[PDB]
């Protein structure tokens, strides 16, 4: 999930792109 | 800025910034 990739790991533009809609 | 840990508020704000009028879902959990 979101948390897993972005707070408990580095977060990137990638993968904050793929939860817009 | 996106480049780092973001947890909490701090994601959401993130996500509201980046999608833009697109909107977004946040899902903690799935």
């Amino acid at each position: 999930g979101i948390v897993e990739q972005c707070c408990t790991s580095v977060c990137s533009l990638y993968q904050l792109e793929n939860y817009c809609n | 800025f996106v480049n780092q840990h973001l947890c909490g508020s701090h994601l959401v704000e993130a996500l509201y910034l980046v999608c833009g009028e697109r909107g977004f879902f946040y899902t903690p959990k799935a």
